[PDB]
């Protein structure tokens, strides 16, 4: 699954 | 500005993209969803997968 990181 | 999640905050730390791509939230943080690593196949959220 897509993930980010801010 | 925007904000996302089941807790309906801004973004911080890590988060996750839930895998429908109709999903109305799309962005939640790990610790929201019970989350500690990023999932390495299919991820669905608690509103699309209750
Ligand atoms: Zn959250
Ligand atoms: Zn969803």
């Amino acid at each position: 699954a897509r993930t980010k990181q801010t | 500005e925007p904000t996302y999640c089941i807790c309906n905050q801004v973004s911080f730390g890590e988060m996750v993209a839930c895998d429908n791509n109709a999903c109305k939230i799309e962005w939640f943080h790990f610790g929201c969803v019970g989350l500690k690593e990023q999932p390495k196949g299919k991820w669905y959220c608690p509103e699309c997968a209750t």
